[PDB]
């Protein structure tokens, strides 16, 4: 119980969840809260999201 | 005389041998708003609050303040 | 000063919040269908099942909203009609208003509604019980099951034209049509392994009531062929005729308002259900049966004495509290509390038309969030806690103080203290049976205040209070804002509905 | 007494701490259930001060 | 389970990237590979994990603005109530 | 942009301002209808002289001009109602409002800044003002509101935050108290509060929640609100250095707010929410120690009985609702004889309405109150910290049924069972708790068992039928219960929490001030003679009553409860105190160092000393003034409302050769018990001999003392 | 309108990460964030009790 600390405030939490041992595939921790009341991912407003790459090998490609 | 202090894990919303800071500002910042709502909710009940005659007063029988029966 | 145009408001806000929902529905139904070439969750961020949650959640609680205004208007409304009928006492005029229907949507199944408090009392808790178990409801619903977001929607709907209709015959099959989202619901969204038999054991024992309100509805449609359940006014059942209608009507709608011995099939299902279903079972789909139970025996005329129904209704009461005790399932103990509540509320109704209505519907109410309260609660501890029984768990104040709290508050509540809707509902039951019969109401009180509430609170302070030393790697964290905000709003209303207005109760 | 251990020296004496939910401080889902119950409290406090309070 | 994708657009997560150094040299034959990501979350200075952190006067202002057109409803209604334009204030008011 | 010369500008304008309005207003006076002709001149020079020397006043006017029409857009938008009075334009509206300037007819901008000062000043506030409009109820809903925040908020509070709130909270609403306890006493004054209306209970019907502030409201808040200040205070002390000392605290206060609400209640829904309530707040109390589920066993045997009380309390309520349609206390006072001859059909018994009723109200009563047989729960509720132990066991728990009984007098004094049934429950619940407590080991267990035996004096005491003397008896033993509690405490803490004696030997050194406040606290309690504790039982062997059928049996179990006092008393302190040493070595070798010599040694607290020796000042003092209003040959206590009148106050003006004769009998007996467990050896010791030589000095010396003072002088 | 303004708002992740976004916003886009639903749902109520209140009635007078 003293170790446990989910969230960072006290014990430091890494961006990537956890730290992948050999021979396992690297997975999420399950969260603490798993509420599926979750919206589609959001964006600012007037997010740029043209295919700029695929846009420029087209170019170049003519 | 007491138990001897043990550790309490951090993650853990608890009260064991919780002692603020700033417990002067908390408590001043707690004490006088719950006056005034008191104070608020005092002046609201007094409205409707009844007393006896005071020593040297009677009750008129016939005042509209004493008790009137029902008529049919 | 009330005039035309509250009228108006309120109707076309009566009729305008079903479409508004229908729609909402169809819409829904439409991009469900429509989206996929088969109706299952992608498992991506990108998934039309985020999207149905949200249409299905903020469907609900905008026309729970929407059902505020109606449900006040409405108040009003009923409110002012009688005044305008008392008032008058010249013999000349007559309170003779006739309204015309808008253009702009058509009547449902072509018939004119007609509200009242108690039917608008069930769609409230219709609205407020569904958007619970609908929250309960999203860790169960996965991948094959999505389909099941519809069914609190469905359930609104057909609730909304139960209580929104004066004909006997839609009125019935409203009733009739709750079971099939329940029993799907049940069969494919409950994890144990036991829900298939529950479900199967649902289905039976709430048929064969069923079937038993069908054949009294049979017997008044034959008889009279009548439909508008205002024309029975003029017509008069003989004493048999009568009796056996009141005899079918108690028994087959007990069969789903748990009566003694007709509770197998509900502590089955409690047990065996999921939690976020088991709260919509307990704390609305029981009470349909009551609603129907008492718009028929009030539209008959019946001479025969209640007793024997009292007595049935009693013996409930009287076995549900004394088996508390035995129980160290939550969920169960829960179950047990519910049929209690039942057998008290369907008591409050054998006296025909009498004041015993009102605290009837009081206590229905109550009954509802109450249990939601508790199954929900119970819903808590299971998912942290990985299992809902007393010897295997214990000591939950001192690792989780926010659910140890809510029970011990949810105790209280439940012990009826004054301030509480529990509490009045109470006041009016035992006021009247005091009266009606005051050593039964002298045996009724001792045996559900103190034996059963003794039983109830056992299970309950042994959970939560002990020293959680087992499995200390796995013990959860705490209460989540969403069911912190659930348990404190049922708290909230369970306080603040004591002051609705009194001129309904 | 004999041997009181100041709080500013006593090294077990605690301040106010834990989390008081369950919910992650930091968390990057758009999680709207926190928001849907505190739109109801809302909705049914507005409800009952400009409908029913008078 | 969890599907919803952590690097979100509409901010940038507070991070820490000096908690935690990879090793770079000085491997030895028996040693594992350091890993790549070492970022830690950084939570704000003056955050307090056990109250609601709420700084905003939104909620208050609704509140008080709600309670002050609740007010003023009932005078109106009042007013209606008694057949006049506007409250005709008493000289006196005693207890009831 | 200078502050300075903002300010100054705005001074200027002040003055300039509040001279336009005092020359307007003596124009306005001096033209009432004609100012116009004058102010609105078509001359062009007079208008612009006019508006220059009244800028102040034009430029207010415009201001106020604009505001009102923005107001009245605002309602109008809001409530779709009217329009602004009429329908004039905005440049009209705007336009009139401004040049009409008779709204600073009246106006004097110094006298309203005056008015707006004055209107917070403290110095108006008076006694008659607080006389006709009780305080009692700010400082009430402060402490409360206080212990309901600070539940909530524990982080923002911590131990010495929460500490220092409620101290503030509970001092307040004490001294508010104090203040009303000696108007409502003796003065005659009484308070009926209304919150409003709570809640709907029939079809049309619909009760407030209404508060009695009376005399026997007052004398159970008071006494309980005293008790709990130093409860408080020593509390700090009793649970120093342990991990839940804001918890404990707060479930006190919250204990003692439910035992106000419920003893200073206007009708019976209030009165049944403090029953729960206390009920509640007892479970918490006992349950403190949550982590062991032994404390559990005794908080649901406590949480059994108190949802029976419950039951039979709310059966009642529906009983006097269902005869009269009413819940108010004193209508049911009043009304109670009318319907005394009604009966009411049960099953298959016509049983007396008032014996029902009363039945159910005493049957609560005496499980509130842990009379014989519904006693089993008192014993086990000493799991409770002793602060808790004593709060519960003084005045706040165990005097329910007293004060039920205290309230409800008009109805019992037309009971047949009440007249059975209290006398003889009261003797025999007192012979069995003075007996048990007199052979009991345990301190708390002691003082659990003189609860119960003065419990049950009390209801012998109700019986007798001298409300007076009732509300005597509840004050010393509640206030000398506290007192012992607290000692007791202290010295099981000092034990090291074995509370039985037998551990327990040459504590009078370890423990000084312990030693002398237990002795006094103790002579007060146990009724010894020259001690302010005889006179209740003095009083209650006055009023007994010698009607009852059972009265050989009543009269001699109340003269051995009586007696059990001296035993329990005597045991407890010389045990405690002076008997040999007999606790564990460590107990007095850890204090025995010589290195903890110092100024500051003490093995108790002095916050706990001094709460100690506040309570025991105030108790004496209030003890005295309720003596001399009731006692003294002047009566001067307010009146308790009730029409039954027991004589009994004549045998203690005028008392008769047989009566004073016949408590002789109780006296010697109480003398010869006193010298028994004085000179009785029970070991062999040293001072056989010698203490036999004492016992025959001191017979020998008493005769001749006595012979000289009666006859040789 | 209200509703689902609020909702998408005040539904972006957790407390640190919807404070941080807030700060971020621009003025005039806290203050619609601000209002918009407050508003929406406050004249929805104040429609509401229009219905209810009577105060079109000829009779004001006295
Ligand atoms: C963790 C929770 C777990 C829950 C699940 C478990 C449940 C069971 C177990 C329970 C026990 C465990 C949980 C308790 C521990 C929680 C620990 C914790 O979280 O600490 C942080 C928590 C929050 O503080 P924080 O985190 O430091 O800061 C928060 C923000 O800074 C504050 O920001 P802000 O300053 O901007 O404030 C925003 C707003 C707060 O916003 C809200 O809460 C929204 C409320 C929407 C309405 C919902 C219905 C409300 C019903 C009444 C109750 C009001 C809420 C108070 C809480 C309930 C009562 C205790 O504040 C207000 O304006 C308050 C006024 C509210 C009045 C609204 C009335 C609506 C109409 C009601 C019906 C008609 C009434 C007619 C009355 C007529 C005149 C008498 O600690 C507290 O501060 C506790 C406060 C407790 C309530 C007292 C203060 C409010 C008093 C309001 C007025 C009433 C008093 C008398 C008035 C007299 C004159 C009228
Ligand atoms: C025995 C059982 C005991 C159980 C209980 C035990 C004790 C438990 C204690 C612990 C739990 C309770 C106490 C703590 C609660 C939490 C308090 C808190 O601070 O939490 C922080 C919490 C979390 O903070 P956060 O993560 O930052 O979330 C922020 C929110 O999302 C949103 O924040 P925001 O800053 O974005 O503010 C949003 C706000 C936005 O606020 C505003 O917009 C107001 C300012 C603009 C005014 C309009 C100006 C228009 C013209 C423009 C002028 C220039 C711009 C002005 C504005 C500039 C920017 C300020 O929008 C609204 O609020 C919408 C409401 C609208 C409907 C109602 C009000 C209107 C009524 C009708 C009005 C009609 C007249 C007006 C007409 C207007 C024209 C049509 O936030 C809140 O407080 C949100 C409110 C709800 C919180 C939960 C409440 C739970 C209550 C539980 C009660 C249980 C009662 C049980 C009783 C049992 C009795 C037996
Ligand atoms: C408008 C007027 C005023 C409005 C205010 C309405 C107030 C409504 C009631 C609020 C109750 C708040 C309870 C907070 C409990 C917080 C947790 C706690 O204390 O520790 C739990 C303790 C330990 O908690 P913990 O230390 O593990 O955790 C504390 C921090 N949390 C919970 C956030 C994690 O656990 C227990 O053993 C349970 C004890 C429950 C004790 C409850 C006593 C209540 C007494 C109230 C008396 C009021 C008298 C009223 C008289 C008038 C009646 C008409
Ligand atoms: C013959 C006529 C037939 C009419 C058929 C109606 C077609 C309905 C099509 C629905 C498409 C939903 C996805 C739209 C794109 C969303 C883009 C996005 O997320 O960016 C954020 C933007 C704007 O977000 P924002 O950040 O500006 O937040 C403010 C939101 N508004 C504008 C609503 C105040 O789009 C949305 O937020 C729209 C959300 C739509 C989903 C709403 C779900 C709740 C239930 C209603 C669903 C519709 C059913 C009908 C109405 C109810 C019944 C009357
Ligand atoms: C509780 C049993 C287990 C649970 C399953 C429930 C099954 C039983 C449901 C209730 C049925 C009605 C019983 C009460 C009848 C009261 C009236 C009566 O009969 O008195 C004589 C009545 C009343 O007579 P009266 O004396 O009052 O007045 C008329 C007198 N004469 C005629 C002389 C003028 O007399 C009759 O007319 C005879 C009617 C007999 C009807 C019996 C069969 C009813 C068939 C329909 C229901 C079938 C449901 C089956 C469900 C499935 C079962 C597995
Ligand atoms: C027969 C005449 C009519 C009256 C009938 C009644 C006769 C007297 C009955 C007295 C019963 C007293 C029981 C006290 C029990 C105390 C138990 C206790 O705490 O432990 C022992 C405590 C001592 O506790 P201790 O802790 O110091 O040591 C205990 C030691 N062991 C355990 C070994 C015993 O007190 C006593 O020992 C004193 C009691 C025994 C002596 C009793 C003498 C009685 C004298 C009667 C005089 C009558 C005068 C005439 C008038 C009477 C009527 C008006
Ligand atoms: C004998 C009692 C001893 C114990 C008293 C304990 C203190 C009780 C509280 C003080 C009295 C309050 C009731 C006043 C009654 C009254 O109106 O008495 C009347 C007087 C005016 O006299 P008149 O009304 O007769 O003209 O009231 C005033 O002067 C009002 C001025 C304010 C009085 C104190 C208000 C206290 C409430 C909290 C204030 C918080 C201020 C801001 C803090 C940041």
């Amino acid at each position: 119980l003293l170790k446990f600390d989910p969230f960072g405030f006290y014990s430091p939490k890494l961006l990537s969840e956890n730290r992948p041992e050999e021979a396992m595939p690297f997975y999420e921790d399950y969260p603490q809260n798993d509420s599926h009341w979750n919206l589609w991912e959001q964006f600012p407003e007037d997010f740029e999201d043209s295919n700029a790459e695929r846009e420029a090998i087209l170019k170049s490609n003519k | 005389g007491g138990f001897q202090k043990y550790p309490i894990p951090r993650y853990l919303h608890v009260g064991q041998w919780i002692v603020n800071k700033n417990w002067k500002w908390n408590t001043f910042h707690m004490f006088f708003p719950t006056a005034i709502l008191c104070f608020m909710v005092w002046r609201n009940s007094m409205i409707s609050t009844a007393k006896p005659p005071n020593y040297g007063e009677y009750v008129d029988p016939q005042s509209p303040v004493a008790p009137k029966a029902i008529k049919y | 000063m009330f005039n035309l145009n509250t009228i108006y408001l309120s109707r076309i806000f009566i009729e305008f919040n079903f479409y508004f929902l229908f729609f909402l529905f169809l819409i829904s139904s439409i991009i469900f269908y429509f989206s996929k070439i088969i109706s299952i969750q992608n498992l991506n961020q990108n998934s039309v099942f985020n999207f149905l949650k949200l249409a299905n959640i903020f469907g609900i609680l905008i026309s729970f909203f929407i059902h505020i205004i109606s449900f006040w208007f409405y108040c009003i409304y009923s409110y002012n009609l009688s005044l305008n009928i008392f008032s008058d006492i010249n013999l000349y005029n007559s309170n003779s208003i006739e309204l015309l229907n808008n253009s702009l949507l058509p009547n449902y199944f072509k018939s004119n509604i007609t509200i009242d408090f108690f039917g608008l009392i069930l769609l409230t808790l219709a609205y407020i019980v569904g958007f619970v178990s609908i929250l309960a409801l999203d860790t169960r619903l996965y991948w094959k099951n999505i389909k099941y977001i519809f069914s609190f929607t469905i359930f609104l709907l057909i609730v909304y034209v139960y209580v929104t209709v004066s004909n006997i015959l839609l009125f019935f099959m409203c009733y009739e049509l709750l079971l099939i989202p329940s029993f799907l619901i049940v069969y494919f969204v409950s994890p144990s392994r036991r829900a298939i038999q529950a479900s199967l054991y649902f289905v039976i024992w709430t048929q064969l009531g069923s079937l038993l309100v069908l054949i009294a509805i049979s017997y008044i449609i034959s008889i009279t062929n009548t439909y508008e359940f205002n024309d029975l006014k003029y017509f008069n059942f003989t004493n048999s005729e009568s009796t056996i209608i009141i005899f079918l009507i108690f028994l087959g709608f007990g069969f789903k308002a748990p009566i003694w011995p007709f509770h197998y099939w509900l502590t089955k299902t409690h047990v065996e259900a999921p939690s976020g279903f088991s709260i919509y079972l307990s704390g609305f789909l029981v009470k349909t049966a009551l609603y129907g139970f008492y718009k028929f025996n009030t539209s008959i005329f019946i001479d025969i004495d209640s007793s024997i129904f009292i007595a049935i209704c009693i013996m409930g009461v009287v076995d549900s509290s004394l088996k508390m005790w035995g129980q160290t399932d939550l969920k169960k103990l829960v179950a047990y509390g519910t049929i209690q509540e039942m057998n008290i509320i369907y008591l409050a109704f054998c006296w025909g038309d009498s004041c015993a209505i009102l605290g009837g519907i009081l206590f229905s109410a109550t009954h509802a969030f109450l249990s939601a309260l508790m199954f929900f609660l119970v819903d808590c501890i299971y998912r942290r806690y990985h299992t809902r029984s007393l010897v295997e768990v214990n000591g939950i104040l001192h690792i989780t103080p926010n659910l140890g709290l809510s029970i011990l508050f949810m105790l209280v509540f439940f012990s009826g203290i004054p301030g509480t809707i529990k509490f009045i509902s109470e006041f009016y039951i035992f006021s009247g049976l005091l009266e009606a019969s005051p050593f039964i109401c002298f045996i009724l009180m001792l045996v559900a205040n103190v034996l059963g509430l003794i039983g109830f609170s056992k299970s309950w302070f042994n959970a939560t209070f002990g020293m959680p030393k087992k499995n200390t790697k796995y013990l959860p964290m705490d209460l989540s804002f969403k069911e912190s905000y659930i348990i404190l709003y049922c708290f909230f209303f369970l306080f603040i509905f004591s002051y609705f207005s009194s001129i309904f109760f | 007494d004999a041997y009181y251990h100041d709080d500013t020296h006593e090294g077990l004496m605690n301040e106010p701490h834990g989390y008081l939910t369950m919910d992650d401080p930091m968390d990057l889902r758009p999680n709207y259930e926190k928001s849907a119950l505190e739109l109801l409290f809302l909705v049914s406090g507005g409800a009952i001060l400009a409908l029913m309070l008078g | 389970r969890q599907n919803f994708a952590k690097n979100i657009t509409t901010t940038d997560i507070p991070k820490d990237s000096h908690h935690f150094a990879a090793k770079r040299s000085g491997f030895t034959q028996t040693e594992q590979a350091p890993f790549a990501y070492n970022d830690v979350y950084q939570y704000p200075k003056d955050y307090k994990p056990w109250n609601y952190n709420y700084k905003g006067n939104g909620v208050l202002l609704a509140l008080f603005l709600g309670s002050a057109f609740s007010l003023v409803a009932y005078e109106r209604s009042y007013a209606s109530k008694t057949g006049r334009y506007q409250r005709k204030v008493q000289q006196n008011y005693y207890q009831i | 942009f200078n502050s300075i010369l903002f300010l100054l500008f705005f001074i200027v304008n002040l003055y300039w301002f509040n001279s336009g309005l005092i020359f307007f207003n003596s124009v306005y006076k001096i033209h009432h209808d004609a100012w116009t002709l004058i102010f609105q001149t078509d001359s062009i020079l007079n208008k612009l002289k006019i508006y220059f020397f009244l800028l102040p006043l034009y430029i207010s006017s415009f201001i106020h001009s604009i505001s009102t029409w923005y107001y009245n857009y605002i309602l109008n938008f809001l409530l779709f109602s009217e329009n602004l009075n009429t329908n004039t334009n905005f440049v009209d509206y705007i336009t009139y409002n401004t040049l009409l300037l008779s709204k600073f007819e009246d106006f004097n901008l110094f006298v309203y800044i005056k008015t707006l000062l004055i209107t917070f000043d403290i110095r108006q506030i008076n006694l008659d003002f607080l006389n006709e409009y009780p305080i009692i109820l700010l400082t009430g809903l402060l402490f409360l509101f206080t212990t309901i925040f600070s539940l909530i908020c524990l982080s923002y509070l911590g131990l010495y935050g929460v500490f220092i709130l409620n101290l503030a909270s509970i001092l307040l609403f004490w001294l508010s108290m104090l203040y009303y306890f000696n108007l409502i006493v003796s003065e005659n004054y009484y308070y009926y509060i209304s919150l409003g209306k709570w809640m709907y209970l029939s079809n049309g019907f619909r009760v407030s929640f209404d508060l009695l502030i009376d005399l026997t409201s007052i004398s159970f808040s008071f006494l309980t609100l005293t008790i709990g200040v130093f409860v408080y205070i020593y509390t700090f002390s009793y649970f120093r250095y342990e991990p839940l000392v804001e918890r404990l605290i707060l479930f006190l206060n919250s204990f003692m707010i439910s035992m106000i609400l419920l003893v200073s209640s206007g009708n019976f829904i209030v009165l049944f929410l403090g029953w729960e309530l206390i009920g509640l707040t007892s479970f918490f109390l006992i349950n403190f120690w949550s982590t062991r589920v032994g404390t559990l066993k005794a908080a649901f045997k406590a949480f059994s009985f108190n949802k029976l009380s419950d039951l039979f309390l709310f059966f009642a309520i529906l009983i006097i609702f269902s005869t009269t349609y009413n819940l108010d206390i004193l209508s049911f006072n009043n009304q109670i004889y009318l319907y005394e001859s009604y009966n009411i059909d049960m099953f298959y018994w016509s049983i007396n309405l008032i014996e029902i009723i009363s039945f159910f109200f005493i049957s609560c009563a005496f499980i509130k109150s842990a009379q014989f047989g519904a006693h089993i729960w008192l014993p086990d509720s000493m799991e409770a910290p002793v602060p808790a132990s004593a709060l519960i066991h003084s005045a706040t728990l165990v005097s329910a049924g007293i004060y039920l009984l205290l309230r409800l007098s008009p109805l019992f004094e037309l009971s047949k069972y009440a007249y059975f049934i209290l006398p003889l429950i009261g003797s025999v619940t007192a012979f069995y708790g003075g007996l048990v407590s007199a052979f009991q080991s345990d301190t708390k267990k002691t003082l659990a068992y003189s609860t119960i035996s003065h419990c049950g004096f009390l209801m012998v005491s109700y019986s007798t039928g001298v409300l007076e003397f009732v509300i005597l008896y509840l004050y010393v033993h509640g206030f000398f219960k506290a007192a012992t509690f607290l000692c007791v405490g202290n010295v099981n803490r000092f034990n090291r929490n074995i509370q039985d004696f037998k551990r327990m030997g040459g504590f009078y050194k370890y423990l000084p001030f312990e030693c002398l406040a237990s002795f006094v606290c103790m002579i007060n309690l146990s009724g010894l003679p020259l001690t302010l504790g005889f006179y209740i039982k003095h009083l209650l062997f006055i009023g007994l009553v010698e009607s009852y059928t059972l009265y050989p049996l009543i009269f001699s179990s109340l003269i051995l409860g009586a007696i059990a006092g001296v035993f329990y008393s005597y045991r407890l302190f010389y045990s405690i105190f002076f008997d040999t040493k007999k606790g564990k070595k460590a107990i007095y070798l850890q204090a025995s160092r010589i290195i903890l010599n110092s100024k500051f040694y003490s093995n108790t607290s002095l916050a706990s000393n001094l709460s100690i020796t506040f309570l025991v000042l105030i108790s004496y003092t209030v003890i005295l003034y309720l003596y001399c209003t009731t006692l003294n040959n002047y009566y001067s206590l307010s009146d308790l409302k009730s029409i039954y009148i027991n004589n009994a106050y004549s045998y203690f003006y005028k008392p008769d050769y047989n009566f004073l004769n016949a408590v002789s009998i109780l006296n010697w007996f109480v003398i010869i018990l006193l010298i028994s467990v004085i000179y009785l050896n029970w070991r062999w010791s040293y001072y056989y001999t010698k203490s036999i030589d004492s016992l025959s000095k001191f017979i020998l010396f008493s005769f001749f003392f006595f012979i000289f003072s009666k006859y040789i002088l | 309108v209200g509703s689902l303004s609020y909702i998408f708002y005040n539904s972006v992740g957790g407390k640190v990460i919807r404070d941080r976004i807030r700060a971020s916003r621009t003025k005039a886009q806290k203050v619609i964030v601000l209002a918009l639903a407050f508003v929406a749902n406050a004249a929805a109520l104040i429609i509401a009790r229009n219905a209810i209140t009577a105060h079109n009635f000829g009779w004001q007078a006295a």
